[PDB]
Parts: C-alpha cells; structure tokens; sequence
C-alpha cells in the first residue's frame, strides 16, 4: 500500500478527518492536548465535528491549528470551528495573517467556499475573519507543538506568496498542502501547481528535496503518501513542473495558443477537483498557471 | 541542457554588471543559501611574511567568531586552509580532519559549525584562497559532494577573479612594480650569483648594480638581499 | 539532484574511469579520447616551473606533430609562448587569436603553418606553485560563443584531475627538485627569508652561532647554493617556507 | 522552428531523404564522397532513391551507410538500395551483422516490412542479407568518414541488443536512433521505448548525458531537433523512463492488470506511428515493454 486514503487511525499518532480529497489532519501529541492541520473547506465542518468528537473527547483540549496558505481549500474550517474551539491557535505565515486581516482576499475566499455548498445546507455561525486567533510563524522557526513533536516551519513559496510547509524531523513526515502539486490517484505522478511564481516554486522544491529521505509525505489533497513515493516526492514535483514547461514551450513553438493547452489540461485533470472547485473556475486557474509558466520559463 | 552550464553562464552574466564587492558577496550568499548551506566564507592566505603568514577572511558567520580569530588567529593553524597548500582537493569537514587542532573544531561546533566543506585554490598571483560553506545539520553525503565541488569551484574562481579586479584589500598585497632591468637584476640575485659575476655577465660596473640593489632594498623595504629575493620569489614578480 | 545530468554526471564518469588507472600513458590516453570527443584534434599539457629564475624550465606532453615538439626543444618557445605566460597574470581560459600573439608572432605563424589555427589554453597554478596549462587545438571550426564556456569547465575539471593523477603517479614534470626540510630547518630558513641577521636569529631562537651557521652550510648544500639568497628564493618559489 | 522536419536540405551538409516518420539522412562528406544514415523501410526504396539521385550526381560517390539498429524500420532499406550503390561500407554494430547473417532475423524483418506495402507496388530486386557489404563497428570506435566528419560509435544498448549511436564531435550532432525514444510530435516531451532491456537503457542514457551538450539531436523517427530540447534529450529520456516506471508501479499497486495499462499506452501513442508500425503489433510491443518495466527497476 502506498497512499493511505480513508479516514481512521491513519498513523501511530495521525488521524485524517473530513473528505479525503480535502481533509484536516489531527495529530495526537499528548494525553491532554491535540492539534489540527490543513484547514480544508467550509462545508466539511459539520462532517469534521462528527469525526472530531470521535477522537477528541472534549474539544477544549484542541490547542493548535496549522494552516498552509490563504486559499479557500485549506482555510475554510477556520471561521466556522475556531470560536467553538476555545483554546484554538492558528499558525501560518505572516503574509497569511496579513491576508486574513485584509478586507480583500477574504470576500473572494467566502465566495469560493460558498460556491461548493449543497442545496439545503446552512453553514453555522462564525466569528470575524480578523477576530480568530493567529500567531504568525516565519521561515525556519522551530515549533514546539508538544513534548513528542517538534515541527519546523519551512518557507515554501510558488503556489502562493503566503505559503509554508510544516516539517517534522523525528518521524520525518511533511505537510505540503499544495507546495508540490495535486497528487494523481490514476497516473501516480504529481500534477504541478504554479499560481504566483516559478522561480520561488522550483527554489522551494530544491529546498524541499535537499531534506532527509522522507518516511512520510502528506499533501493537502489525497491523504498520506508512504514509501518510495514520499522518498522522492520533492524530485518528481520539480520534474513534472519542468515537464509541463516543456509541453507548453513545444506547443508555443508549434503555434497553439494557451487556450488549447489549458483546455486539454482541464479535461485531462478535472477528475479530482470537481468536488471542491467548479469546473468553470479550474479552467481559469490552469490558464493563470500556464500564463505564469509561459512568461517565466525560457 | 539547462542545469549546470546554463547556471554557470547566468551566474557569470549576472556577476558582470556588479561593480561593488558587497554585491558580489550578496549574490554569493544568495547562491550558497540556495545550495542548502547557511554560512559561507572567502579566506585569503598570503605568503609574504614567512614567520607570521597573515590570513585574512570575509564571510557571514557569527561576528564574535570573527573576533575570536582576531584574538587567537586560528587561520595560521586551521587545517582547512592549510589543506590548500599541500593539495588543491576539496575537503569536507569531520572530527578526523581537525585532530591536530581540536580546539578550533570544538569551539566551531559550539557555535553551530558542525557540517561543511572548504574548497581551496591557488590564485594566479600566488595568494591561496579558500571558499568554505557551513551548516548545522544534514551532514554532506558523498552524493552531494561532487555537486558542491563543482559549484564551489565555479564560485571561488569567479570571486577570485572579480575581487582581484575590484582591488579588494584581501587579494591585493603590497603593490610593487619593477621595470625590466630591476626584474633582470633581481632574477639574477634569485639565481644567486656574486656581484662580480653579475657585473661580468651584464657588462656593467659594480656602482650601477649596487645603486640598483639599494633601490630594490628601499622599494621592498628590506634590510638584506635575502628578504627582497624571497619576497619577490613568493609574490611571483620574478 | 538528478536534474541537470550533464556536467555532474560526466565528471563522475570521468573520475570513476580515471580512478583504476595506474600509468601515465593511460591518463594521457583517456584525456586524448575525451579531447577528440570534445571536438579538438590535438591537445597538450605543459608544466612551467619557476625554480631557475633566469630561464624557467617548461616540460610539455601531448599529441602534436613530433617535429613541432622538436622545434620547442630547439629554440625554447615555452618561455616566449604567450599562451603559457597568461597563466601568470590571470586564470582565464583564452582562445587563440592573432591579437594575443602580437608580442610573439613567429610562434603563431609556425603553428598556423602546421594545422594549429583554432584552439584554447586553460591555465592553473598547481598546489605547489607549479604553473600548468591544458591546451586543445584543431584545424578549422573556430570556437563559437556557445561552445566556449563548456570547454572552459571541462578543461578545468580535466586539468585538475590530470595534475592530481600525475602527482599521484610521480611523473617527471610535476615532481620538482626534491628537498625535505625538518621543522627546525624550515624555521631557520624561514627566519633567514625575512632578512634577519645570523646573530639576531641566534638571539631570538636562543641557539649558538655555530649551530645556526652549520645549518646554513647544510641548507646551502642541499640547494647546491653559493649564497643564502638562492636558497631563500628557491624555498619561497617551491612553497618550502 | 526547432524541428527541421520536411524532406530536402536540413543543414550545410545534411539532407533528409524520404518520409520524416522513417527518415533516411544523407551526409555530404566531401565533393565526391557521401554517406547515408539511419536506413529506412522496404516500401520507401523507390521513394528514397528518387530523393537520393536528386542530391547526388551518381550513386557511386556514396561510400558509407551508418545503421543504428536491428529492427525492420532501419534495416529494411538495406537490401533494396545497397545493390544499386556499387560500393558502400554499411557500418553496423558487431551484433547487427550477426543478426543479418542469421536466418531467423531476416525472415522476421522481411515479413514485418512486407506488411507495410500498399496493394500495388512490388519491391525492387534485392540481394540476400548475407551478401551485403557490412562492417562491424565496436563501442567507442572512431569513424573517420571524411575530412569534415568524425563520428564516434557508442553502444547505446537497452532499446535493442545491438543499438549504437553515431556522434559527430565537430558539429556536436547525435544520430541517436531509437536510443532515446519516439519524439512526441504533439506534446513535445520524449516517449520511452525499452524493448529488450531496462537496466541497459538507463546506462546508455547516462553515457549520452556524458556526451557534451548537443547542438542537434537526430532521432530515428521525427527528423531533426535543435535548441534546448535537443540538448537535454538524455535528461528528458531518463526522466520519461523513470516516469513510466512510476506510472506502472503505481497502477500495479492499485492492482489493475498489466495489459490494461498497455492498451492505454497504445491508444495514447500509436496514432503518431500508425503509418510505419502495424496497429496490432504496437500493442504487443508495448506489452513486452511494460512487462520489462514491471520486471526491472522496482
Ligand atoms: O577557516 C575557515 C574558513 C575561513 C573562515 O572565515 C571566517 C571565520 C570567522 C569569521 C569570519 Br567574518 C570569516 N573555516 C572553518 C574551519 C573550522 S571552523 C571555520 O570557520
Ligand atoms: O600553448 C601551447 C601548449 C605548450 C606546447 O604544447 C606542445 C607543443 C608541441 C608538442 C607538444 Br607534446 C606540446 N601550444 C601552442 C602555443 C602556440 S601554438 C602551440 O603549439
């Protein structure tokens, strides 16, 4: 087995929660306190509670929350779970906290979260986006989540200006979110995701493949990765970004506009994000990615 | 094919418009931090004062470590610099390498210098130079050793050339210039012949050659011919 | 780190290929194979000494016409060869051109006559101060700008490993006049090299005059010297102090 | 344009005779010394001759024929055009000439090539394969073809038991054959072909990296390449073979049948080479390929 998918006691201390395509990862770090990661989407909240109470007996013990970047598919649960979690503490980059304090880049997050709702669903009450507790964490700052875990924040841009990745040294797991790319259930090889800058993206993947041989690798979509896939996941994401760059430059040489390649990528890779992204918006997202790659790659 | 060769061309073309030493060290720090290493240093060992060969150095380490050098002067006993004398090979640090002088290595490991390497090179003007790179964790595997070797070799070559071009105080030792007759007479002194023999072969009286000898002694600030000849041989002027 | 392949994987391959070799002819054979693989027909490896200051001795090997080698042994262009002498000034690879040989055109004409029209000459100072140059040459196909930097890096790696291997194998070129100094011979000769008088050296070192003059007689004998200046100069040039 | 693809002149001293999908190149070594390269197929004889006589005063000036491969798509043009040429030293590997002497290989090649004939044409009169003017070239041999061409034979084994590649040192050009793959005309990135071994293929690509950067890289199907994508071809081929290893191992971990993936490969890739491979035998070729991938390089 190489991609542990379903919710459950996912590891010796780690429990996936919510939908497997966009989960929140619960970490068992004490016999008092707990900790969540990868804060998902808004609609999973009523699901996540129905799972969370199965693990956490009383959610006052839930102390820490880890967040990877400002996009809606990793921070939807924040305003809808933070007030009922009284001891919650959200960690993210300084830019991420500044983004949430900003009036802009929150209404768009609300729209993106609201677009993925059911017919009769009504989301629960929520505090203001600036009102929730945040402690910004910078590059390389050692994190003391508990006596059994000592995570290390790593500045890993390329998917967004506000991005981080939480890295643990002892058990050698890694929370990437979308630092690498949306993992591929069918093909197995990573799908790159560049939406702000290649030069920071490939630099980040260099600084992530220089790490030790990872025993585990946990992206933001599609559960845990184990064994040989986690060992060289940082290499294959770099390789796939360069591969898509080669394809785009070749199609530019042939003369095909960006509209054809973005359409081809959308119809090829829409088989995952239909749940947590509208199809009409995924085309535009891939268009922005391909524009960045064409403008930056030689 | 991109990668290394394109990287070297880009680094050369990016270092060309930089007209200041601080810019050179800034791009060096940026690349060394991209290479996975927190700290770097460029260290020039002179060869003029034989009794006390002064070793001067720039870099980004804790400034009190620099100060520790200006008190105790570990450059005159550091084996990492001294490897460049006997061989031009890159050497990756270990407890084994510093067994002769364990005080330097222990005090370094006290201040977060536990992993690293140091690539030496003989500059064209005989001044030894070394590029050291260091970090806390992630001991250098044998797989990454050759990549670090190539990239540090390119970086130290470029820096050596540019800091020589920018008249940096590190590379430029005491400037001494000689016209062709002074170079010839000093060379004949270096291949030591007596003054009468020099006068006979050159067919010039002893007074003129003695005037030249006094000029050379004043110019090198020597008390004897031996200092002038040894310094000129070391500096490569002859 | 498997992203560039290229120069890193080539360097690993050539190092592994040259590691089990134990003869100088094999080293020159693999160098020849790569240089003909690089594009250039002929090569050369030339070590310039600095021991005899009046007439520096240069020793050179390679695959050129043997009569051109004998021309070098006839009239000693190694002192006059500008491509060798650029290693003293700067560590740049320099492609051959009529501008460079303006100070000495006879060598350039006699080389161009015999199929040395395109080429390069990369210098490097060996770790014991011996200058060395690795040169490559061919008849046509002037070195384009695209090819130049790859030639620079490849020749630099090959001359580094070539000097290392030949020093390991004890070739006559790289092995200078062998002089083994003790700790105290190094100390007394160093203090002589700083122009300090015999009495002052005796005072600071706390050793009688007769002992230091005996050591001066000895270090004159090993260097085959009539004067202290020659011993100090040779010692400084060779790195012995 | 990077791919100089159409017939006719390609460089100062290199033409393309016949269809680009099964090209037959022509080096002008000198004023009266030529050299054909890479061979072709049996149906294209009357085509390739019609090109060759255009570029040559009379066929007697042709002196050498550099064959890279054992399969019918390269050896096929030999017995139909070689008798026409009064003197040509067909340079092929040591193991190539053994195959042409063998009675089993000639029957396979002739059958596989006779399937591609259209209904009308019969083939020109031809000698037996055993009577050809062949020469054996070893690994690393120096081919002084002419004053202005110095080629080096490199045993790029793994795609076949006798594969070689001819590398022009002066022009930095590589007639790599199928040692790299089938260059994807549509996407742009390479496409692996490991038909006899997998361990040897990667070692051959490592030696092709050890070659210096290539101004031009000529595959056995797709004409000529230039630019960057001809300079990282061994890097791109190594990348794509590793990606196909990843894809096969991941899909086998998911448990789908080995033949299930190979049908997808045929559907994705056989449209390019439908006009010089039978449609059915591409499936069998990729079946044997994917079995080799499953066998080797876990
Ligand atoms: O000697 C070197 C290279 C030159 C050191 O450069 C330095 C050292 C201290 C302050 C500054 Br600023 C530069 N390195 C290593 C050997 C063991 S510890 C160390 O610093
Ligand atoms: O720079 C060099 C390297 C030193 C001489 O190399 C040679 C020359 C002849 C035979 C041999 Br063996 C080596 N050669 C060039 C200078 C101008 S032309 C020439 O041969």
């Amino acid at each position: 087995m190489l991609r542990l998918s379903a919710p459950g006691q996912l590891d010796d201390d780690l429990c996936l929660l919510g939908d497997v395509q966009v989960p929140v990862f619960l970490l068992r770090l004490g016999e008092a306190s707990w900790a969540l990661v990868e804060g998902g989407i808004s609609r999973d909240a009523e699901l996540v509670w129905a799972d969370l109470c199965r693990w956490v007996a009383d959610p006052s013990q839930v102390h820490y929350w880890l967040i990877t970047h400002k996009h809606y598919d990793h921070c939807g649960l924040l305003p809808y779970l933070c007030p009922r979690l009284p001891n919650v503490q959200v960690l993210a980059s300084e830019r991420t906290c500044q983004a949430w304090k900003s009036e802009s880049a929150v209404r768009v997050v609300e729209r993106l979260n609201r677009q993925l709702l059911r017919a009769e669903q009504r989301l629960p009450e929520a505090c203001a986006w600036d009102a929730l507790p945040v402690r910004a964490v910078a590059d390389g700052e050692w994190l003391e989540l508990g006596p059994r875990h000592r995570l290390q924040v790593i500045e890993a841009h390329g998917h967004s200006d506000d991005h981080v990745v939480f890295y643990d040294v002892r058990r050698r797991r890694l929370f990437c979110g979308d630092a690498l790319g949306e993992f591929d259930e069918a093909e197995g090889v990573w799908r790159p995701l560049v939406f702000d800058d290649m030069e920071a993206y490939l630099e980040s993947l260099e600084r992530l493949q220089r790490l030790p041989t990872l025993l585990q690798l946990i992206p933001g979509h599609g559960g845990l990765l184990r064994g040989r896939l986690a060992a060289d996941g940082a290499e294959s994401a770099y390789t796939e970004c360069l591969r898509l760059c080669r394809r785009l430059l070749w199609r530019q040489s042939m003369g095909e506009s960006l509209d054809e390649l973005s359409e081809e990528l959308h119809r090829a890779w829409g088989g995952q994000s239909v749940d947590f992204l509208p199809g009409e918006l995924h085309l535009g997202s891939m268009r922005r990615m391909l524009e960045i790659l064409s403008r930056q790659a030689l | 094919d991109g990668g290394f060769l394109l990287w070297w061309d880009g680094l050369r073309s990016e270092m060309q418009p930089i007209h200041d030493s601080q810019g050179v060290f800034a791009v060096l720090e940026k690349e060394v931090r991209r290479l996975g290493f927190d700290y770097y240093a460029y260290g020039v060992r002179h060869t003029i004062p034989f009794t006390r060969p002064k070793t001067e150095v720039h870099g980004t380490y804790p400034k009190a470590w620099l100060e520790r050098y200006q008190m105790q002067n570990y450059g005159a006993v550091d084996p990492a610099i001294l490897n460049g004398l006997r061989s031009s090979e890159m050497v990756v640090w270990s407890d084994s390498l510093f067994d002769q002088s364990r005080m330097l290595w222990n005090e370094a490991r006290d201040w977060g210098l536990c992993v690293g390497a140091t690539l030496p090179i003989r500059a064209p003007n005989n001044l030894l130079s070394v590029l050291s790179v260091a970090r806390d964790q992630q001991n250098i595997s044998s797989f990454e050793r050759e990549e670090i070797r190539l990239r540090l070799r390119c970086m130290i070559e470029l820096l050596t050339q540019k800091l020589t071009d920018l008249e940096h105080p590190m590379l430029m030792s005491n400037p001494v210039c000689l016209s062709h007759r002074e170079r010839e007479i000093l060379q004949w002194t270096a291949d030591g012949k007596s003054s009468g023999e020099i006068a006979i072969i050159l067919s010039i009286s002893e007074s003129t050659v003695n005037f030249h000898h006094k000029n050379i002694q004043k110019k090198f600030d020597a008390p004897n011919k031996t200092l002038a000849a040894a310094y000129a041989a070391a500096l490569g002027l002859i």
